[PDB]
RNA sequence: UUGUUUUCACUUUCUCCCCGCACUAAUGUGGGGAAAACUGGCUUUAUUUCUUCAAUUAUUUUUUUUGCUGAGGA
RNA sequence: AUUUCACUCAUAUUAAAUAAAAUAACUCCAAGUGGGCCAUUUUUGGUAAGCAGAACUGGCGAUGAGGGAUGCUCCUAACGCUUGGAUAAGGUGCCUAAAUAUUCGCUCAUGAGAUCCCAUAAAAGGUGUUGGUUCAUAUGAACUAGCCCUGAAAAUGGAUGGCGCUAAAGCGGA
RNA sequence: CCUUCGAUGUCGGCUCUUCCUAUCAUUGGGACGCAGAAGUCUCAAAGUGUCGGAUUGUUCACCCGCUAAUAGGGAACGUGAGCUGGGUUUAGACCGUCGUGAGACAGGUUAGUUUUACCCUACUGAUGAAUUUUAUUAUAUAUAUACAUAUAGUA
RNA sequence: UGCGAAGCUAAGUCUGUUGGAUAAUGGCUGAACGCCUCUUAAGCCAGAAACCAUGCUGAUUAAACAAUACUAUCUUUUUUGUUUGCUAAUGUAAAAGAGAAAUUAUAUAUGUACCGGUACAUAAAUAAUCCUAUCACCUUUUUCGUGAGCUGAGCUGUGAGCUAGGCAAUAGUUCUUUAACAACAAAAAAGAGCACAAACUGUAGACGACUUU
């Protein structure tokens, strides 16, 4: 029979399955798209984990209550050790999905970049990109003619620097980032520049645009159902222990839904949050950046005390809206809305 | 139920047309004409010494037979349309807050407000080659025109459900944006 | 039947025809490569197959839907379904039937250049009464979640224009060998050129 | 409380004429009239292989190509 | 009334027909059984029931085989081991052997329909189709009945058996 | 009374999930005896939500409130190797009525042991090989090829 | 007794979108019957927290796949074969010409040249078609094309052909016509690095696994 107080499930049937993440970088299922009218720029960036902090603002919403009254925001400053492009890669359009028509490598790599594609790298010989960085321009020629004329998606190889960081970590972490804008023609200049320098995120990151944050949430190891989906705790009088789910489901259907929550791992899941919204561009070598001139202090993006199982941070810094996902040194992955 | 059956249309003097696999191509003063009918099953005889169309149905059942009627009479009036523009008789009306237009972009995007009070956007466009202008004699009433008998039409049908409103009685409440009366130029 | 194995043009066929044909093949050893589903076409309004495969997209199991119909949304799988639900995949034979099969949207590398069969029997202009109302299976696939109906539409048109133009060279070439062979005719032995006269050769 | 007998009204055409005079689906049509009848049927005469001699039933006689079977041992 | 003598009523097809009618008749000994159920037709109690209680016949039990997807009781048909032929019931679009056979109509369903038992459907609405009937001077009605539609809502996801089928692979014929 | 009496754990509450629509609210409409409000009838619609407490073992019920609404139901009257044991329903005891009596009471009351998962599957998570009669939405400088391709290890 | 770092935690903080056709709902034309008439005639549009997309989570849910980097004695041609547990070695779901490129419309379409039109051809049992097979050998006369090498061109080779000549099949009546493809073994000729473990880490963890050095 039915329920006499229906309430709301626990948890959302759309993050499943609750299981552990096969990677640790947060990878991209979706970048934005492109319009022809719009020009060809960058479209999405990465770094690593600043800081989730406050700010001391004032809303100028049109009848709000504390509007000219000084408020307490909460945003976040992200850390930016500026990454390598080292790789192009073209996808064209197939009824299977984009498939990759080719990808090509600068000339020249990094020592860092080249560590990734080794799981002992101290006893190998270092051979990786080795004598595939020798090729002729006449095929690179002929291959972004390819890429012209067939390709329609574009991306960007780029690898971060945890020499940087201070990080036990010495292999670098690669992904890819669209590149979005105009059409080939124009697209084919504009993607001729910049294959070999490093990344500074002041480029394309403006105040007055929405973001979002990909990452990797913590991890707690197997859970029970009271931590894992909140589930209601049994009465104290309970015989083989309070800590579970009473009804695991009905007698038919006679087998056990996939919608009854059950013990497991919680945590180092994949998430992305939306609606973050970029608000100031910075720098990391200047002295009066984050800082205003109502404030007439100094400091820059340096920290107090060093940070707690992060080290001190060295590098770039801008701003934006919210709050991040995952633990302390873990690899934070930034998209654009 | 028989085995034929046919409209001998009437070409009129103004008009020049040649026929090929129902897709009848046609000259007249304001323009061409074209037309896709290939969903219904026709044959159609020409002649342009002594003129007249003949659309004829072949096994004429009068399952289907109300169709050919359909598309004969709609031949001539098409003929009439693009020789001569047709004019229904468009009123707007308002009981309390007389209606505000903004015709921008000359009959193409056309913007009404001061309808009820609600002071916000309503915007309702119309198919290309046909105007509904205002009538320079009142200013409640817009002369639609254009050129062809459908291309007048549907405009003339589109507008009036433009800018309902809601929780008031049309029994007392009579306002509308209204079409009367046909006419040419 | 007999081929080696046959690539059969799927554009403007009746869906449950066409897989039937299909099937008995499978069954009768016939490997069969089918073309261009997305121009398959089905009986009844499209609202009509729309609300038949919104009816299948809601049955699902209710323990685990991972195990449940696996519902596919490309036309090619669709008449690959079909065709599979008209022979026995649950034995062995059937298996075999079965993977004898391929289907695919469009026209692939493999299949520009090798003469694509139609069956009449599954044609619309023969199956289907003129003032009565079909569907269109790349339609109706893209509105159930496709969302590849114009990508395969482009395909499509730049392969008509490529072959086109080999149509144009082939024609030439055609007519060359036919004009060739009106003054190759008159250097042939007359009673030689008796029979294929009155043979039509 | 039956039979019998009697009247007109019927058909061909690429026939023709006139009117709408081209209004035909056509190398014609809507209407009104004239023609013979090359339609047709009727009786004959030598012939049915120039040409039909059909179909069904009753009564007979063959024929093309081939599957399966070989019990027994007087 | 009985008995005995005479005569004699087809007896060479048989005191009407038909009959693997003596596979008869009789006697003895003895097993099991003695809870029944279902189908057509008839019928009692009950609002009704896959309910309870009866009659006839045939089945299930006690019995498989082909078919009805599926099924103790429905249809064909009852059974030694085989080889060929031809069929019954039922089918011939694929599953599945055999007709996308021929021929004539009807139907478009935004929950069509599709083999007895059988797996529900009613009152109330129908100027679509076709054919009627009656009436009033090619002119208007009324009905009538075939298909289709509304009436027509239930819980795991779902079932003309599935796929699917509309110039049917649906319905009624031939 | 068709299946279970060589046993399918018989009330309620707690917990938890899913499903139906005959929709309570929310969404968008039509009608009103609709001036507007407020409300009533009704359509498409199950996406989202349908509560805190007093009394009672209760379901049901009835009040106090909040709410936007506090809609109706199914899932072996969902759910006891999930709990609890308040009730019903062993044995002790009390009262009332009935009985000569032992005792009886869908009359009332009080106290009264709630067993086992380590098996299969299901579900939740965690390792993980093998995969040629197997796959191809290509590979070639306006030009050929399936009569081809495709080794394998690591990353 | 206090804070109680960090972690955990909430009772604390941040975040939680737009596109399509669409159900109900009004019109264009318009028959049926002279004409009116949303369609119990035809075609077109307006439009919902519902649907599918978008986005998000898995993807050993596809026993799936792609690109890239590096490496493992490796790759082509010929002959004979595959008639201690092993160390030569063979399997076909289908060879017997397994021959075949416009696209499209079905109440007629495809080309050609002009500006959807124009005029002209083509096509309408369309695969009921076309193309492809047997002339062996060797000798002579030579002709025309392609490849090695050679300087648009000479020679040789290859393919096809022309003139003339003389040269072979035989196993007793058939038991599949051993004829295809792919693979492998032997023998010749030519060219052609990593991962696990170990210690460390702790962004991880019941153990595996995962992040590192």
């Amino acid at each position: 029979s039915h329920r006499k107080f229906e309430r709301p499930r626990h948890g959302s049937l759309g993050f499943l399955p609750r299981k552990r993440c096969k990677r640790l970088r947060g990878k991209i299922r979706s970048f934005p798209k492109d319009d022809k009218e719009k020009p060809p720029h960058f479209t999405a960036f990465m770094g690593y984990k600043a800081g989730m902090t406050h700010i001391v603002r004032e809303v100028d919403k049109p009848g709000s209550k504390l509007h000219k009254k000084e408020i307490v925001e909460a945003c976040t400053i992200i850390e930016c050790a500026p990454m390598v492009v080292v790789g192009i890669v073209g996808y064209r359009e197939t009824p299977k999905g984009l498939r990759i028509l080719s990808t090509v490598w600068a000339n020249h790599v990094s020592d860092e970049f080249r560590r990734r594609y080794y799981k002992n790298w101290y006893k190998s010989e270092k051979k990786a990109f080795t004598k595939s960085l020798n090729v002729p321009e006449a095929t690179k020629n002929c291959l972004l003619k390819r890429i012209e004329k067939y390709c329609t998606v574009l991306r960007a190889i780029c690898h971060t620097q945890p020499s940087k960081t201070p990080l036990r970590m010495k292999k670098a972490h690669i992904m890819e980032v669209q590149i979005n804008g105009g059409s080939m023609k124009e697209k084919l200049e504009f993607v001729k520049e910049m294959l070999e320098k490093n990344l500074p995120v002041s480029t394309v990151f403006n105040p007055n645009e929405m973001i979002d944050v990909i990452s990797v949430t913590k991890g707690h190891g197997t859970k029970g159902v009271v931590s894992r989906y909140g589930v209601k705790r049994l009465p104290r009088k309970t015989h083989r222990g309070l800590r579970k789910v009473a009804c695991i489901g009905a007698w038919h259907p006679a087998r056990v839904q996939f919608q009854i929550p059950r013990h497991g791992q919680k945590g180092y899941f994949h998430r992305t949050e939306r609606n973050k919204k970029i608000y100031r561009i910075g720098l990391k070598t200047d002295k009066n950046s984050a800082s205003t001139d109502a404030d007439i202090t100094e400091k820059k993006i340096t920290p107090m005390g060093g940070f707690p199982h992060y080290g001190v941070v060295n590098e770039d810094f801008l701003l934006l809206k919210g709050c991040v996902a995952g633990t302390k040194k873990r690899p934070i992955t930034l998209r654009k809305n | 139920k028989t085995i034929v059956s046919t409209q001998k249309v009437l070409i009129p003097e103004g008009v020049k047309v040649a026929i090929n696999a129902r897709k009848v191509t046609v000259s007249g003063k304001y323009g061409t004409l074209r037309r896709s009918f290939r969903h219904l099953p026709i044959d159609i005889r020409l002649n342009k010494l002594k003129k007249y169309i003949k659309v004829v149905m072949w096994f004429g059942v009068p399952d289907s037979l109300a169709c050919i009627r359909t598309v004969c009479t709609h031949l001539k009036n098409m003929f009439t349309g693009v020789t001569k523009k047709f004019l229904y008789k468009m009123r707007l009306v308002h009981a309390h807050f007389p209606i505000n237009s903004n015709i921008v972009d000359n009959n193409t995007r056309i913007e009404i407000r001061n309808y009820l009070g609600e002071k916000s956007v309503r915007f309702v466009k119309a198919l290309p080659g046909v105007v509904i202008e205002k009538s320079p004699n009142v200013k409640d009433e817009i002369y639609v025109s254009g050129a062809d008998i459908e291309n007048v039409s549907l405009t003339a049908a589109l507008i009036h459900q433009s800018v309902l409103c809601r929780n008031k009685d049309i029994r007392k409440f009579l306002d509308g944006i209204y079409v009367s009366e046909v006419t040419t130029v | 039947m007999y081929k080696k194995e046959y690539v059969i043009d799927c554009k403007g066929h009746l869906l449950g025809r066409l897989a039937s044909l299909i099937a008995k093949e499978l069954l009768n050893g016939q490997r069969i490569v089918a073309v261009r589903c997305e121009d398959i076409n089905i009986s009844g309004s499209l609202y009509r197959n729309k609300l038949k495969y919104q009816e299948f997209l809601r049955l699902r199991t209710n323990t685990n839907p991972k195990k449940g119909p696996l519902h596919l949304r490309e036309p090619s799988k669709i008449l690959w379904r079909c065709v599979r639900g008209m022979l026995p995949h649950k034995t062995y034979k059937g298996q075999l039937a079965l993977k004898k099969l391929k289907v695919c949207v469009g026209m692939p590398y493999p299949y520009d250049k090798k003469k694509k069969y139609v069956l009449p029997s599954a044609l619309r202009a023969f199956r289907l009464k003129k003032h009565r109302r079909y569907c269109r299976l790349g339609t109706l696939s893209s509105r159930v979640g496709w969302n590849y109906d114009t990508l395969v539409k482009k395909n499509e048109v730049l392969r008509k224009q490529v072959s086109k133009a080999y149509y144009k060279k082939k024609v030439n070439n055609l007519n060359e060998k036919k004009e060739i062979k009106t003054e190759a005719l008159n250097l042939i032995n007359p009673e030689q050129r008796q029979v294929l006269e009155n043979f039509g050769y």
